RNA sequence: UGUACAACGGGGUAUUGUAAGCAGUAGAGUAGCCUUGUUGUUACGAUCUGCUGAGAUUAAGCCUUUGUUGUCUGAUUUGU
RNA sequence: GAAUGUUACCGCAAUAGUAAUUGAACUUAGUACGAGAGGAACAGUUCAUUCGGAUAAUUGGUUUUUGCGGCUGUCUGAUCAGGCAUUGCCGCGAAGCUACCAUCCGCUGGAUUAUGGCUGAACGCCUCUAAGUCAGAAUCCAUGCUAGAACGCGGUGAUUUC
RNA sequence: CAGUCAAGCGUUCAUAGCGACAUUGCUUUUUGAUUCUUCGAUGUCGGCUCUUCCUAUCAUACCGAAGCAGAAUUCGGUAAG
RNA sequence: UGAACAGCCUCUAGUUGAUAGAAUAAUGUAGAUAAGGGAAGUCGGCAAAAUAGAUCCGUAACUUCGGGAUAAGGAUUGGCU
RNA sequence: CUUAGUGAGGCCUCAGGAUCUGGGAGAAUUUGGACAAACUUGGUCAUUUAGA
RNA sequence: GUGGCCUACCAUGGUUUCAACGGGUAACGGGGAAUAAGGGUUCGAUUCCGGAGAGGGAGCCUGAGAAACGGCUACCACAUCCA
RNA sequence: AACUGCGAAUGGCUCAUUAAAUCAGUUAUCGUUUAUUUGAUAGUUCCUUUACUACAUGGUAUAACUGUGGUAAUUCUAGAGCU
């Protein structure tokens, strides 16, 4: 079960809903409900018709918080040195000096 | 579907075989470089918490950090692009892709631990596996030790040992 | 649907009326099917037999090379245009009405089916499964 | 005379697809006064943007309501 | 819808109407049969046709929701918001109605027909028939379904005082 | 449209399936013959629609027969659900 | 507005005369729209649908050389500056 | 050959910014172009050709 | 890089009976080949030179150099493997 | 193995288009691009210009590799750890 979603408006298409479109490129365009669908066949351009999910991502509308900060990082420092030269003599002779 | 964890800090890697929808679904319409805890996944993995790195779907694209969609797409691919490695010369190839955005068509989600879970994996925090090769530039060595340009490296040097039989070399 | 037809077929809505004018979807010459008779049709008394995904057809070609016009033969609706609806919940519909000659074990008469293809319709007539670039 | 009923008002749901107003370094451009401009200034210009997925409509056979106001004995008949 | 006290509620069932249809794919089985070529069927499964009764979650249709928006001509000085063009014109348009264009559902017992038989005389034999009797059909009667006799019926509640 | 006799057809074998000469019927969607009813008027082809009925059943149900190996067909019974 | 005494809207002038009220059944009369197909309907495309202004480009058979010809087939069209 | 219509794809360009560093890189994505295959429909030229 | 190569503005030019333009070519061009009085006629896909193509078109990446095809990309026509 | 460089634009094949095109002989670049080969060709690079700028030589990020994977299937390749 998988909720699809619109290709001329973006939004969610649950199961058993709206018009599915094969066009003759082979290429599928579902709509939700018969708006898009024929605002689809009136050759409108959804960057254009206000309500969209297209129109709004490409005017900046609403977004805000995506926008925000996040806090994903983490802290590692652990050693391995390296396969074939004993991983006990690469922490003592490790001990630096600058 | 199956989880290819990673666990970077030590160099291990293991997988883990997950049936159950729900368990699984905690990775739905999340994308590469996005974040899960552990709990969902697991009591084991309670904790953990995996940003999430690539992975194959069945028939085995790969996916592709930046497409968006939970689909395949057939793109244009160059030299320096991720799925594409180029035979020739200035050559793009037109090939599939699968989307950043996980779906259950996935055969493996490839991940990458971040944080530790109250508790140990086996595979993976217990065992710890070396860096293979060492510094080799000069002065690579002396940030790997942290030197001076004084010290002089040639002793600083990793000296590999492997035996003959009955002449053990280096 | 009928000789050579392995499968069966959940019923599909019927687009396709005896008269109907698909274009020829394969490598044989033809340009268009136009339909005369429906193989399995029924019965009532006005109603016109009628075609959907996947029913194997009676057609004349009206256009095409002329070894191929002036006679009857049968030909195979791959694509509807007509909305069906499948079982699970979806209504679906190609952009065109279109079908490929066959015989009537259901072969082709091309090497191949220009455009897409129906999965119902592919599911039904291995020949067509062949030939099919994308199926649905 | 009350988990009363109604008129509104509120909330939901749904339709359309961004209201009026005001603002703007958006605008092909255009006028006029000189203090003729090292953005000169005052306005005017289809359209554009912002406040604004706003505004408008939404039971007339949608849902819902602690709110507001009101309403609650007229008439006729019937017997083994 | 008057009249069998009034009124109300729950029911009974006379009589009557009645409904389901046909095809295929799998499988059986390349099987029995056949020198071969050829080549079935019963049980099982999946779908279909014709018909019928519903129904509106979806999809489609319909649009005076004159609901939103758009456009022409004009009239209100402009602005705002609007009038007229027998519903001006256009896109979208809920609700309702609605479509094998949409979706759901369409019951199972008995009795028999032809026909095959049992036992068995007539007629020391024989005979499905004479007596008696088994099996039997898209038939018939029921079950089921729709009316409910406005002069067929039952159970039950309350039954008026100035 | 259906019978009776059965000379013949059917390799053989009259009647599986047919059947001469003859002969017996039935039916009233043929066509005739008749002119009883209607000429102070029964609207007059075909189709559309839609109902119902008949059966001399094309299909579907279950059968008997075969010149029925099988598959196909054919003759026949109960049958107009 | 527009080619216009066309249609549509308006000033002047003149009307607001045509039983009424409540609903909005079947069937109608009049005005409309329908997915896919596209005359398969039917005596027959009956009816209805489609076309349509102008600027531009392009325009066949045949002809009494006058035509056939808006033949056919195309693109274009607001606003504002 | 070619009108008209539809128009792939790379290229140029307005944008875009998964990430990943030091104003820059940079994927999906997208605007506008030139180039333009190709499909549908017609026309045209050449060369063939069935036929009572 | 010269140049109507292309764009703007501008003029109205350019070719032709000394055959333009158009059609044909079972036409790649040349070195050459066959035929021996001479003049000629006929021929050259084909070993050397130039040119054009890589199934038909276009587009381009890389590059000193390709509009390359024993390179990519799109479409058209072919056509292969499959779970 | 892989990286890096160079080469894959030569060769070979065919004659389909092509009729002022190609090709030929003859010119032109005072009209431009050129890897290579060959010969030449480089004291200048920092900065308010004494408390100086790694020159005794400044940076990371990757292949191969290890190890974890995916697909019926290709000279498909993803996640992770190095240099
Ligand atoms: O009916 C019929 C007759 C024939 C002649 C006129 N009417
Ligand atoms: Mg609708
Ligand atoms: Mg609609
Ligand atoms: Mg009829
Ligand atoms: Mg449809
Ligand atoms: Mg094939
Ligand atoms: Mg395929
Ligand atoms: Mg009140
Ligand atoms: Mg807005
Ligand atoms: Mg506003
Ligand atoms: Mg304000
Ligand atoms: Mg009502
Ligand atoms: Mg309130
Ligand atoms: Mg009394
Ligand atoms: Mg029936
Ligand atoms: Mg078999
Ligand atoms: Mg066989
Ligand atoms: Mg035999
Ligand atoms: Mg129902
Ligand atoms: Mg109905
Ligand atoms: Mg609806
Ligand atoms: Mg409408
Ligand atoms: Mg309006
Ligand atoms: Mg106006
Ligand atoms: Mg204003
Ligand atoms: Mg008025
Ligand atoms: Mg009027
Ligand atoms: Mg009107
Ligand atoms: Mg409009
Ligand atoms: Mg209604
Ligand atoms: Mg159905
Ligand atoms: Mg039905
Ligand atoms: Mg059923
Ligand atoms: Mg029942
Ligand atoms: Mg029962
Ligand atoms: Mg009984
Ligand atoms: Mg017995
Ligand atoms: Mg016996
Ligand atoms: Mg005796
Ligand atoms: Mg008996
Ligand atoms: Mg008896
Ligand atoms: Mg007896
Ligand atoms: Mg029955
Ligand atoms: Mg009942
Ligand atoms: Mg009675
Ligand atoms: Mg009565
Ligand atoms: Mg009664
Ligand atoms: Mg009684
Ligand atoms: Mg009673
Ligand atoms: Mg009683
Ligand atoms: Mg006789
Ligand atoms: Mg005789
Ligand atoms: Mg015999
Ligand atoms: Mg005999
Ligand atoms: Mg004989
Ligand atoms: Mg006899
Ligand atoms: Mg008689
Ligand atoms: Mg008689
Ligand atoms: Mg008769
Ligand atoms: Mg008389
Ligand atoms: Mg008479
Ligand atoms: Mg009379
Ligand atoms: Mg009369
Ligand atoms: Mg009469
Ligand atoms: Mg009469
Ligand atoms: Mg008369
Ligand atoms: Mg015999
Ligand atoms: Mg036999
Ligand atoms: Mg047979
Ligand atoms: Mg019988
Ligand atoms: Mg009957
Ligand atoms: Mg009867
Ligand atoms: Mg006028
Ligand atoms: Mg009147
Ligand atoms: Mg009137
Ligand atoms: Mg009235
Ligand atoms: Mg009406
Ligand atoms: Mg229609
Ligand atoms: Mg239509
Ligand atoms: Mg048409
Ligand atoms: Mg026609
Ligand atoms: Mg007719
Ligand atoms: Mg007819
Ligand atoms: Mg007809
Ligand atoms: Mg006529
Ligand atoms: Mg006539
Ligand atoms: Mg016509
Ligand atoms: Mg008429
Ligand atoms: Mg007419
Ligand atoms: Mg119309
Ligand atoms: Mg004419
Ligand atoms: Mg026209
Ligand atoms: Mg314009
Ligand atoms: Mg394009
Ligand atoms: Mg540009
Ligand atoms: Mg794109
Ligand atoms: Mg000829
Ligand atoms: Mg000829
Ligand atoms: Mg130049
Ligand atoms: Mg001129
Ligand atoms: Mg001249
Ligand atoms: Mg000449
Ligand atoms: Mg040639
Ligand atoms: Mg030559
Ligand atoms: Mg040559
Ligand atoms: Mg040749
Ligand atoms: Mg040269
Ligand atoms: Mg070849
Ligand atoms: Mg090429
Ligand atoms: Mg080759
Ligand atoms: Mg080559
Ligand atoms: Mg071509
Ligand atoms: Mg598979
Ligand atoms: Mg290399
Ligand atoms: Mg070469
Ligand atoms: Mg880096």
């Amino acid at each position: 079960m998988k909720v699809e979603i619109d290709s001329f408006s973006g939004a969610k298409i649950y199961p058993g809903r709206g018009t599915l479109f094969v066009r003759g490129d082979s290429k599928i365009f579902r709509f939700q409900n018969s708006k898009s669908a024929s605002l689809f066949k009136q050759r409108k351009n959804p960057r254009r018709i206000a309500w969209t999910v297209l129109f709004r991502k490409h005017h900046k509308k609403g977004i805000t918080e995506e926008v925000a900060k996040k806090r994903s990082r983490k802290t590692v420092k652990a050693q391995r040195p390296i396969t074939g030269a004993s991983l006990d003599l690469i922490k003592e002779r490790r001990s630096l000096k600058p | 579907m199956k989880l290819n964890i990673s666990y970077p800090v030590n160099g291990s890697q293991k997988t883990f075989e997950i049936d159950d929808e729900h368990r699984i679904r905690v990775f739905f319409d999340k994308r590469i470089g996005q974040e899960v805890d552990g709990e969902a996944v697991g009591d084991e993995f309670k904790g953990y918490v995996f940003k999430i790195s690539g992975g194959n779907d069945k028939q085995g694209f790969p996916m592709k950090q930046g497409v968006l969609l939970p689909t395949r797409i057939k793109l244009l691919l160059t030299k320096n692009v991720s799925c594409y490695r180029p035979r020739r010369d200035g050559e793009r190839k037109r090939k599939s892709v699968r989307g950043a955005i996980v779906g259950p068509d996935l055969a493996v989600l490839a991940l990458v631990i971040v944080k530790k879970g109250e508790q140990e994996l086996e595979g993976l925090t217990d065992t710890t596996v070396p860096k293979r090769l060492g510094p080799k530039r000069a002065n690579n060595i002396r940030k790997f030790f942290g030197l001076s340009k004084e010290d002089d490296v040639r002793d600083f040097v990793i000296r590999r040992e492997v035996t003959k039989g009955e002449k053990t070399y280096t | 649907s009928g000789n050579g037809a392995q499968g069966t077929k959940f019923r599909i809505s019927l687009g396709l009326p005896v008269g109907a004018i698909m274009n020829c979807a394969d490598n044989s010459g033809a340009r268009n099917l136009y339909i005369i008779a429906v193989k399995g049709s029924g019965s009532r008394l006005n109603r016109l037999p009628a075609a959907s995904l996947g029913d194997m057809v009676m057609a004349t070609v009206k256009k095409g090379k002329p070894e191929l016009r002036k006679k009857v033969m049968p030909a195979i609706v791959v694509r509807q245009a007509k909305s069906w609806r499948r079982r699970d919940g979806v209504f679906l519909y190609f952009e065109d009405n279109a079908g490929v000659i066959a015989n009537p074990k259901g072969e082709m008469k091309g090497s191949a089916i220009t455009g897409p293809v129906g999965k119902e319709c592919a599911d039904l007539w291995p020949r067509v499964a062949s030939n099919s670039g994308v199926v649905v």
